[PDB]
RNA sequence: GACGGAGCCAGCGAGUCUAACCUUGGCCGAGAGGUCUUGGUAAUCUUGUGAAACUCCGUCGUGCUGGGGAUAGAGCAUUGUA
RNA sequence: GCCCGGAUAGCUCAGUCGGUAGAGCAGGGGAUUCAUAAUCCCCGUGUCCUUGGUUCGAUUCCGAGUCCGGGCACCA
Protein backbone atom coordinates (compact mmCIF):
# COMPACT_ATOMS: atom_id res chain seq x y z
CA UNK A 1 0.00 0.00 0.00
CA UNK A 2 2.79 2.37 1.03
CA UNK A 3 4.22 3.66 -2.22
CA UNK A 4 7.31 4.76 -0.28
CA UNK A 5 9.72 1.99 1.05
CA UNK A 6 11.34 0.65 -2.14
CA UNK A 7 14.01 1.59 -4.67
CA UNK A 8 15.41 -0.87 -7.31
CA UNK A 9 17.05 -4.03 -6.01
CA UNK A 10 17.51 -5.80 -9.32
CA UNK A 11 21.30 -5.79 -9.46
CA UNK A 12 24.55 -4.94 -7.67
CA UNK A 13 25.77 -5.93 -4.19
CA UNK A 14 22.41 -4.82 -2.80
CA UNK A 15 20.44 -7.30 -4.91
CA UNK A 16 21.58 -10.44 -3.01
CA UNK A 17 23.25 -11.94 0.05
CA UNK A 18 24.26 -15.17 1.76
CA UNK A 19 21.55 -17.87 1.69
CA UNK A 20 23.21 -18.78 4.94
CA UNK A 21 23.73 -15.38 6.67
CA UNK A 22 22.36 -12.15 4.97
CA UNK A 23 25.87 -10.69 4.46
CA UNK A 24 26.15 -8.68 1.24
CA UNK A 25 29.92 -8.88 1.33
CA UNK A 26 32.54 -11.26 -0.03
CA UNK A 27 29.94 -13.35 -1.80
CA UNK A 28 30.68 -16.58 -3.65
CA UNK A 29 28.41 -16.39 -6.71
CA UNK A 30 30.15 -19.08 -8.84
CA UNK A 31 28.24 -22.31 -9.64
CA UNK A 32 25.11 -20.66 -8.21
CA UNK A 33 26.13 -21.44 -4.60
CA UNK A 34 25.65 -17.92 -3.32
CA UNK A 35 27.35 -18.29 0.03
CA UNK A 36 29.54 -15.63 1.64
CA UNK A 37 33.14 -16.76 1.83
CA UNK A 38 33.24 -16.94 5.62
CA UNK A 39 30.25 -19.22 5.59
CA UNK A 40 31.35 -21.22 2.62
CA UNK A 41 34.48 -22.21 4.46
CA UNK A 42 32.37 -23.53 7.32
CA UNK A 43 29.99 -25.40 4.98
CA UNK A 44 32.33 -26.52 2.17
CA UNK A 45 32.43 -30.06 3.47
CA UNK A 46 28.70 -30.60 3.63
CA UNK A 47 28.37 -29.03 0.14
CA UNK A 48 30.99 -31.39 -1.23
CA UNK A 49 34.00 -29.14 -1.66
CA UNK A 50 36.99 -30.88 -0.27
CA UNK A 51 40.71 -30.20 0.02
CA UNK A 52 43.05 -32.05 -2.32
CA UNK A 53 45.84 -29.71 -3.45
CA UNK B 1 27.33 28.36 -5.23
CA UNK B 2 29.23 28.01 -8.46
CA UNK B 3 29.57 31.74 -9.07
CA UNK B 4 31.03 31.83 -5.57
CA UNK B 5 33.48 28.99 -6.17
CA UNK B 6 35.06 30.48 -9.34
CA UNK B 7 35.04 34.05 -8.00
CA UNK B 8 36.63 33.04 -4.69
CA UNK B 9 40.32 33.78 -4.83
CA UNK B 10 41.97 32.06 -1.89
CA UNK B 11 41.03 29.02 -4.04
CA UNK B 12 42.50 26.94 -6.84
CA UNK B 13 45.98 25.49 -7.30
CA UNK B 14 48.44 28.36 -7.54
CA UNK B 15 47.33 29.41 -4.09
CA UNK B 16 48.09 26.10 -2.46
CA UNK B 17 51.33 25.58 -4.34
CA UNK B 18 52.50 28.86 -2.79
CA UNK B 19 51.78 27.69 0.82
CA UNK B 20 54.20 25.85 3.05
CA UNK B 21 53.55 22.17 3.78
CA UNK B 22 52.92 21.09 7.38
CA UNK B 23 55.28 18.75 9.16
CA UNK B 24 52.59 16.31 10.20
CA UNK B 25 52.36 15.53 6.52
CA UNK B 26 55.79 13.99 6.60
CA UNK B 27 55.11 12.41 10.02
CA UNK B 28 55.58 8.88 11.19
CA UNK B 29 53.35 5.97 12.18
CA UNK B 30 52.44 7.07 15.80
CA UNK B 31 52.45 3.63 17.58
CA UNK B 32 51.09 4.87 21.00
CA UNK B 33 51.17 1.96 23.51
CA UNK B 34 52.77 -1.46 22.91
CA UNK B 35 55.20 -2.31 25.69
CA UNK B 36 52.07 -2.22 27.81
CA UNK B 37 50.43 -4.95 25.80
CA UNK B 38 51.18 -7.67 28.30
CA UNK B 39 50.45 -5.30 31.22
CA UNK B 40 46.77 -5.51 32.12
CA UNK B 41 45.09 -2.18 32.82
CA UNK B 42 41.87 -3.63 34.27
CA UNK B 43 43.54 -3.48 37.72
CA UNK B 44 41.15 -6.28 38.68
CA UNK B 45 42.98 -9.69 38.82
CA UNK B 46 41.05 -12.95 39.11
CA UNK B 47 41.53 -15.21 42.15
CA UNK B 48 42.51 -18.81 42.84
CA UNK B 49 39.08 -19.67 44.29
CA UNK B 50 37.13 -18.41 41.27
CA UNK B 51 39.59 -20.03 38.85
CA UNK B 52 39.51 -23.34 40.76
CA UNK B 53 35.71 -23.25 40.76
CA UNK B 54 35.74 -22.64 37.05
CA UNK B 55 38.38 -25.01 35.87
CA UNK C 1 19.86 51.38 -35.00
CA UNK C 2 18.08 48.11 -35.98
CA UNK C 3 20.21 45.03 -35.08
CA UNK C 4 19.24 44.40 -31.46
CA UNK C 5 22.49 42.37 -31.17
CA UNK C 6 21.43 38.85 -32.25
CA UNK C 7 20.20 35.73 -30.48
CA UNK C 8 22.02 32.60 -29.48
CA UNK C 9 22.15 29.42 -31.52
CA UNK C 10 22.24 25.97 -29.94
CA UNK C 11 23.83 24.02 -32.80
CA UNK C 12 22.55 26.17 -35.61
CA UNK C 13 19.15 27.05 -34.28
CA UNK C 14 18.49 30.58 -33.01
CA UNK C 15 16.58 30.88 -29.72
CA UNK C 16 13.21 31.79 -31.27
CA UNK C 17 12.63 28.39 -32.86
CA UNK C 18 14.25 26.48 -29.96
CA UNK C 19 11.85 28.06 -27.49
CA UNK C 20 8.77 26.84 -29.37
CA UNK C 21 10.29 23.73 -30.95
CA UNK C 22 9.40 20.82 -28.56
CA UNK C 23 11.57 18.99 -26.08
CA UNK C 24 11.76 16.02 -28.46
CA UNK C 25 12.97 18.10 -31.45
CA UNK C 26 15.52 19.71 -29.16
CA UNK C 27 17.13 16.52 -28.03
CA UNK C 28 17.01 15.44 -31.71
CA UNK C 29 19.61 18.16 -32.27
CA UNK C 30 21.46 17.50 -28.94
CA UNK C 31 24.53 15.28 -28.63
CA UNK C 32 25.08 11.63 -27.82
CA UNK C 33 24.41 11.25 -24.10
CA UNK C 34 21.35 13.51 -24.13
CA UNK C 35 19.74 11.74 -27.15
CA UNK C 36 20.33 8.51 -25.24
CA UNK C 37 18.79 9.67 -21.88
CA UNK C 38 15.70 10.86 -23.67
CA UNK C 39 15.58 7.74 -25.81
CA UNK C 40 15.17 5.42 -22.77
CA UNK C 41 12.73 6.38 -19.95
CA UNK C 42 9.66 8.22 -21.32
CA UNK C 43 7.31 7.33 -18.46
CA UNK C 44 6.78 10.23 -15.96
CA UNK C 45 10.01 12.15 -15.14
CA UNK C 46 10.45 15.94 -14.81
CA UNK C 47 6.76 15.92 -14.10
CA UNK C 48 5.00 18.25 -11.67
CA UNK C 49 8.27 20.18 -11.79
CA UNK C 50 7.62 21.92 -15.11
CA UNK C 51 4.03 22.63 -14.10
CA UNK C 52 5.23 24.38 -10.89
CA UNK C 53 8.07 25.93 -12.84
CA UNK C 54 5.75 27.44 -15.47
CA UNK C 55 3.28 28.46 -12.78
CA UNK C 56 6.07 30.30 -10.99
CA UNK C 57 7.03 31.91 -14.34
CA UNK C 58 3.40 33.03 -14.57
CA UNK C 59 3.19 34.10 -10.94
CA UNK C 60 6.27 36.24 -11.68
CA UNK C 61 5.81 39.89 -10.68
CA UNK C 62 6.64 41.10 -14.21
CA UNK C 63 10.01 42.10 -15.63
CA UNK C 64 11.86 39.89 -13.15
CA UNK C 65 13.17 36.44 -12.23
CA UNK C 66 10.54 33.86 -11.22
CA UNK C 67 10.84 32.54 -7.66
CA UNK C 68 13.26 29.64 -7.11
CA UNK C 69 11.86 26.14 -7.54
CA UNK C 70 13.76 23.63 -5.43
CA UNK C 71 14.64 20.15 -6.69
CA UNK C 72 17.00 17.25 -5.90
CA UNK C 73 17.03 16.23 -9.51
CA UNK C 74 20.72 16.94 -10.14
CA UNK C 75 20.44 14.47 -13.00
CA UNK C 76 18.01 16.57 -15.08
CA UNK C 77 19.17 17.75 -18.56
CA UNK C 78 18.55 21.41 -19.40
CA UNK C 79 16.28 21.87 -22.38
CA UNK C 80 14.72 25.00 -24.02
CA UNK C 81 11.43 24.83 -22.04
CA UNK C 82 13.26 25.63 -18.80
CA UNK C 83 15.27 28.58 -20.13
CA UNK C 84 15.00 31.67 -17.97
CA UNK C 85 13.95 29.80 -14.86
CA UNK C 86 15.34 29.79 -11.38
CA UNK C 87 16.17 26.48 -9.82
CA UNK C 88 17.30 25.49 -6.34
CA UNK C 89 19.88 22.89 -7.29
CA UNK C 90 20.57 20.80 -4.22
CA UNK C 91 24.17 19.78 -3.55
CA UNK C 92 23.76 17.68 -0.43
CA UNK C 93 22.64 20.28 2.09
CA UNK C 94 21.66 23.62 0.51
CA UNK C 95 19.72 24.38 -2.71
CA UNK C 96 22.01 26.60 -4.84
CA UNK C 97 19.78 29.09 -6.58
CA UNK C 98 20.68 29.17 -10.28
CA UNK C 99 19.13 31.01 -13.24
CA UNK C 100 19.19 28.99 -16.48
CA UNK C 101 20.83 30.58 -19.53
CA UNK C 102 20.49 29.85 -23.27
CA UNK C 103 24.08 28.65 -23.22
CA UNK C 104 23.42 26.05 -20.51
CA UNK C 105 21.32 23.92 -22.84
CA UNK C 106 22.10 20.24 -22.62
CA UNK C 107 24.17 20.20 -19.42
CA UNK C 108 23.12 18.58 -16.18
CA UNK C 109 21.62 20.56 -13.32
CA UNK C 110 24.25 19.08 -11.05
CA UNK C 111 27.05 20.73 -12.97
CA UNK C 112 25.87 24.13 -11.80
CA UNK C 113 25.78 23.26 -8.14
CA UNK C 114 29.19 22.42 -6.69
CA UNK C 115 29.10 19.52 -4.19
CA UNK C 116 32.24 20.14 -2.15
CA UNK C 117 34.05 23.21 -0.78
CA UNK C 118 37.27 23.88 -2.83
CA UNK C 119 40.18 22.97 -0.58
CA UNK C 120 42.77 25.47 0.76
CA UNK C 121 45.92 23.63 1.91
CA UNK C 122 48.16 25.03 4.62
CA UNK C 123 46.54 28.38 5.50
CA UNK C 124 45.20 29.32 8.92
CA UNK D 1 0.78 -6.10 15.25
CA UNK D 2 -1.64 -3.95 13.23
CA UNK D 3 -3.74 -6.04 10.81
CA UNK D 4 -7.42 -6.49 9.79
CA UNK D 5 -9.04 -9.46 11.58
CA UNK D 6 -9.73 -11.23 8.29
CA UNK D 7 -6.04 -11.77 7.50
CA UNK D 8 -5.51 -12.82 11.13
CA UNK D 9 -8.14 -15.51 10.41
CA UNK D 10 -6.41 -16.64 7.22
CA UNK D 11 -3.25 -17.10 9.26
CA UNK D 12 -4.83 -18.74 12.28
CA UNK D 13 -7.06 -21.01 10.21
CA UNK D 14 -4.29 -22.11 7.84
CA UNK D 15 -2.14 -22.69 10.84
CA UNK D 16 -4.69 -24.84 12.66
CA UNK D 17 -5.32 -26.94 9.58
CA UNK D 18 -1.62 -27.43 8.71
CA UNK D 19 -0.10 -27.33 12.19
CA UNK D 20 3.10 -25.91 10.73
CA UNK D 21 4.16 -22.80 8.78
CA UNK D 22 7.26 -21.49 7.04
CA UNK D 23 8.21 -17.98 5.99
CA UNK D 24 11.37 -16.66 4.41
CA UNK D 25 12.86 -13.86 6.51
CA UNK D 26 11.88 -11.13 4.12
CA UNK D 27 9.37 -8.56 5.17
CA UNK D 28 8.17 -6.51 2.14
CA UNK D 29 7.04 -9.70 0.34
CA UNK D 30 3.37 -8.59 0.02
CA UNK D 31 1.97 -12.09 -0.38
CA UNK D 32 3.60 -15.20 0.93
CA UNK D 33 3.41 -18.69 -0.69
CA UNK D 34 0.25 -20.42 0.45
CA UNK D 35 -1.53 -18.07 2.96
CA UNK D 36 -3.08 -15.16 1.09
CA UNK D 37 -1.55 -12.29 3.12
CA UNK D 38 1.49 -10.05 3.53
CA UNK D 39 4.54 -11.99 4.61
CA UNK D 40 4.92 -9.40 7.34
CA UNK D 41 1.51 -10.32 8.67
CA UNK D 42 2.39 -14.03 8.85
CA UNK D 43 5.72 -13.44 10.53
CA UNK D 44 4.43 -11.03 13.15
CA UNK D 45 1.17 -12.85 13.87
CA UNK D 46 3.17 -15.98 14.34
CA UNK D 47 5.83 -14.30 16.53
CA UNK D 48 3.08 -13.01 18.83
CA UNK D 49 1.29 -16.35 18.85
CA UNK D 50 4.60 -17.82 19.94
CA UNK D 51 5.78 -15.37 22.65
CA UNK D 52 2.59 -16.26 24.61
CA UNK D 53 3.31 -20.01 24.29
CA UNK D 54 1.12 -21.59 21.61
CA UNK D 55 3.87 -21.89 18.97
CA UNK D 56 7.55 -22.78 18.90
CA UNK D 57 9.79 -20.91 16.42
CA UNK D 58 13.02 -22.14 14.78
CA UNK D 59 15.15 -20.02 12.51
CA UNK D 60 18.09 -21.45 10.52
CA UNK D 61 19.24 -20.13 7.07
CA UNK D 62 16.93 -17.11 6.81
CA UNK D 63 13.78 -19.17 7.18
CA UNK D 64 11.55 -19.35 10.34
CA UNK D 65 10.09 -22.78 10.98
CA UNK D 66 6.77 -22.43 12.76
CA UNK D 67 5.53 -25.29 15.00
CA UNK D 68 2.08 -25.41 16.61
CA UNK D 69 2.12 -26.41 20.35
CA UNK D 70 -0.57 -28.25 22.36
CA UNK D 71 -1.70 -25.34 24.52
CA UNK D 72 -1.70 -23.44 21.26
CA UNK D 73 -3.95 -26.07 19.69
CA UNK D 74 -6.38 -25.27 22.47
CA UNK D 75 -6.00 -21.51 21.82
CA UNK D 76 -6.69 -21.38 18.07
CA UNK D 77 -9.35 -23.98 18.76
CA UNK D 78 -10.98 -21.21 20.77
CA UNK D 79 -10.24 -18.52 18.14
CA UNK D 80 -11.95 -20.49 15.36
CA UNK D 81 -14.45 -21.78 17.93
CA UNK D 82 -14.37 -25.27 16.35
CA UNK D 83 -15.43 -27.87 18.99
CA UNK D 84 -12.95 -29.76 21.28
CA UNK D 85 -11.11 -32.34 19.12
CA UNK D 86 -11.48 -30.47 15.79
CA UNK D 87 -8.32 -31.45 13.85
CA UNK D 88 -4.75 -30.34 12.88
CA UNK D 89 -1.82 -32.46 11.53
CA UNK D 90 -2.92 -34.86 14.29
CA UNK D 91 -4.26 -37.81 12.28
CA UNK D 92 -2.21 -40.19 10.11
CA UNK D 93 -3.60 -39.41 6.57
CA UNK D 94 -4.99 -42.46 4.72
CA UNK D 95 -2.56 -45.19 5.70
CA UNK D 96 0.45 -43.37 4.22
C1' G E 1 61.94 -2.12 -32.29
C1' A E 2 57.24 0.36 -33.67
C1' C E 3 53.97 0.29 -37.73
C1' G E 4 51.71 -2.48 -41.92
C1' G E 5 50.30 -6.76 -44.68
C1' A E 6 50.72 -12.12 -44.37
C1' G E 7 51.79 -16.76 -41.59
C1' C E 8 49.21 -19.10 -37.56
C1' C E 9 49.45 -22.48 -32.56
C1' A E 10 47.31 -23.42 -26.33
C1' G E 11 45.65 -25.06 -21.66
C1' C E 12 42.62 -24.32 -17.01
C1' G E 13 37.26 -22.51 -17.10
C1' A E 14 31.87 -21.13 -17.61
C1' G E 15 27.16 -20.80 -19.43
C1' U E 16 19.20 -19.74 -19.72
C1' C E 17 13.48 -22.37 -15.64
C1' U E 18 9.94 -21.45 -14.58
C1' A E 19 14.57 -17.50 -17.69
C1' A E 20 16.90 -14.10 -20.68
C1' C E 21 22.95 -17.06 -19.47
C1' C E 22 27.16 -18.82 -23.07
C1' U E 23 26.30 -17.32 -28.37
C1' U E 24 27.75 -19.58 -33.92
C1' G E 25 25.55 -18.13 -38.59
C1' G E 26 22.86 -13.99 -42.35
C1' C E 27 22.66 -8.93 -43.20
C1' C E 28 23.54 -3.45 -41.96
C1' G E 29 27.62 -0.32 -39.89
C1' A E 30 34.66 3.00 -40.50
C1' G E 31 34.36 1.50 -35.62
C1' A E 32 32.12 0.64 -31.28
C1' G E 33 27.65 -1.64 -32.14
C1' G E 34 22.84 -2.82 -34.40
C1' U E 35 19.29 -6.47 -36.41
C1' C E 36 17.12 -11.22 -38.05
C1' U E 37 17.58 -15.91 -37.00
C1' U E 38 20.30 -20.10 -34.43
C1' G E 39 22.85 -24.30 -31.48
C1' G E 40 23.53 -25.45 -25.87
C1' U E 41 20.96 -27.14 -18.96
C1' A E 42 26.65 -29.04 -22.67
C1' A E 43 33.03 -34.36 -24.24
C1' U E 44 26.89 -32.84 -28.20
C1' C E 45 26.38 -25.82 -28.92
C1' U E 46 29.60 -21.03 -28.23
C1' U E 47 34.72 -23.63 -29.11
C1' G E 48 39.92 -26.35 -32.79
C1' U E 49 37.71 -20.59 -27.55
C1' G E 50 42.30 -19.62 -35.34
C1' A E 51 44.85 -16.19 -27.40
C1' A E 52 49.25 -13.09 -27.17
C1' A E 53 54.18 -13.04 -27.23
C1' C E 54 56.06 -15.54 -31.92
C1' U E 55 57.18 -16.57 -37.57
C1' C E 56 57.66 -14.28 -42.58
C1' C E 57 57.62 -9.99 -46.63
C1' G E 58 57.39 -4.85 -46.50
C1' U E 59 57.57 0.71 -44.55
C1' C E 60 60.51 3.75 -41.28
C1' G E 61 66.27 4.75 -40.13
C1' U E 62 68.29 7.07 -35.25
C1' G E 63 66.03 12.18 -35.35
C1' C E 64 61.83 12.95 -27.92
C1' U E 65 61.82 9.77 -34.44
C1' G E 66 57.03 6.57 -37.37
C1' G E 67 59.96 5.34 -29.63
C1' G E 68 56.24 6.94 -25.68
C1' G E 69 50.95 7.86 -25.08
C1' A E 70 50.02 11.34 -20.06
C1' U E 71 46.89 15.43 -20.42
C1' A E 72 42.82 17.74 -23.21
C1' G E 73 38.86 19.03 -27.18
C1' A E 74 34.85 17.56 -30.30
C1' G E 75 31.38 13.44 -32.07
C1' C E 76 29.25 8.42 -31.93
C1' A E 77 27.36 3.80 -29.20
C1' U E 78 26.82 0.16 -25.01
C1' U E 79 25.01 -1.21 -19.11
C1' G E 80 21.72 0.93 -16.16
C1' U E 81 15.56 3.94 -13.20
C1' A E 82 20.18 7.03 -13.24
C1' G F 1 61.37 56.72 37.55
C1' C F 2 65.67 55.77 34.36
C1' C F 3 68.81 53.28 31.15
C1' C F 4 69.04 48.22 29.00
C1' G F 5 66.91 44.63 25.76
C1' G F 6 63.54 43.03 22.33
C1' A F 7 59.58 42.50 18.18
C1' U F 8 58.55 37.62 12.07
C1' A F 9 54.11 31.12 12.93
C1' G F 10 50.29 30.30 19.36
C1' C F 11 54.69 30.78 21.95
C1' U F 12 60.18 30.84 22.39
C1' C F 13 63.74 32.21 19.23
C1' A F 14 66.83 33.04 13.57
C1' G F 15 67.69 36.24 9.17
C1' U F 16 68.79 38.86 4.92
C1' C F 17 73.04 42.01 -0.54
C1' G F 18 67.04 43.79 -0.11
C1' G F 19 65.49 39.44 -3.75
C1' U F 20 61.19 34.83 -2.40
C1' A F 21 60.79 33.82 5.37
C1' G F 22 62.92 30.33 8.96
C1' A F 23 64.22 26.95 12.92
C1' G F 24 62.86 24.97 18.32
C1' C F 25 58.85 24.35 21.56
C1' A F 26 53.88 23.94 21.01
C1' G F 27 50.22 21.56 17.86
C1' G F 28 47.92 17.96 14.84
C1' G F 29 48.85 12.82 12.63
C1' G F 30 51.14 8.09 11.57
C1' A F 31 55.16 4.09 12.50
C1' U F 32 56.93 0.98 15.83
C1' U F 33 53.42 -1.59 21.21
C1' C F 34 47.97 -7.13 23.40
C1' A F 35 47.64 -1.56 24.99
C1' U F 36 50.20 2.72 26.51
C1' A F 37 55.42 5.29 26.84
C1' A F 38 60.10 5.80 25.03
C1' U F 39 61.71 5.89 20.16
C1' C F 40 61.29 6.54 14.57
C1' C F 41 59.29 9.16 11.29
C1' C F 42 54.52 12.47 8.77
C1' C F 43 51.95 16.75 8.42
C1' G F 44 50.06 21.84 9.04
C1' U F 45 51.89 27.21 10.45
C1' G F 46 52.69 32.96 9.18
C1' U F 47 47.81 40.58 9.72
C1' C F 48 57.18 40.26 9.16
C1' C F 49 54.90 45.40 15.67
C1' U F 50 52.59 50.12 14.88
C1' U F 51 54.52 53.92 12.36
C1' G F 52 56.20 56.51 8.22
C1' G F 53 60.96 57.26 5.23
C1' U F 54 65.02 55.49 2.15
C1' U F 55 65.28 52.08 -2.02
C1' C F 56 65.87 48.65 -9.62
C1' G F 57 64.64 44.82 -4.96
C1' A F 58 63.62 45.99 1.88
C1' U F 59 60.55 41.09 6.82
C1' U F 60 65.21 42.34 5.57
C1' C F 61 68.64 49.88 5.10
C1' C F 62 66.80 53.94 8.33
C1' G F 63 63.60 57.06 11.00
C1' A F 64 59.25 58.24 14.39
C1' G F 65 55.82 55.95 17.81
C1' U F 66 53.46 52.10 20.82
C1' C F 67 53.75 47.27 23.78
C1' C F 68 56.88 45.64 26.40
C1' G F 69 62.08 43.18 28.69
C1' G F 70 66.50 43.93 32.01
C1' G F 71 68.36 47.60 36.28
C1' C F 72 67.18 51.56 39.95
C1' A F 73 61.18 53.96 45.01
C1' C F 74 60.81 62.78 41.80
C1' C F 75 68.03 66.80 44.17
C1' A F 76 69.01 73.22 37.91
MG1 LIG G 1 12.50 -3.48 0.69
MG1 LIG H 1 29.29 22.04 -0.28
MG1 LIG I 1 53.58 -7.48 -36.18
MG1 LIG J 1 28.09 4.76 -40.95
MG1 LIG K 1 16.83 -22.32 -27.56
MG1 LIG L 1 41.22 -27.33 -27.02
MG1 LIG M 1 64.83 12.03 -27.31
MG1 LIG N 1 52.98 4.76 -30.99
MG1 LIG O 1 46.60 -6.73 20.24
ZN1 LIG P 1 27.56 -15.95 5.07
Amino acid sequence: ENVWFSHPRRYGKGSRQCRVCSSHTGLIRKYGLNICRQCFREKANDIGFNKFR
Amino acid sequence: GNEGAIRDKTAGRRNNRSKDVTDSATTKKSNTRRATDRHSRTGKTDTKKKVNQGW
Amino acid sequence: KKRVFKTHSYRGVDLEKLLEMSTEDFVKLAPARVRRRFARGMTSKPAGFMKKLRAAKLAAPENEKPAPVRTHMRNMIIVPEMIGSVVGIYNGKAFNQVEIRPEMLGHYLGEFSITYTPVRHGRA
Amino acid sequence: MLMPKEDRNKIHQYLFQEGVVVAKKDFNQAKHEEIDTKNLYVIKALQSLTSKGYVKTQFSWQYYYYTLTEEGVEYLREYLNLPEHIVPGTYIQERN
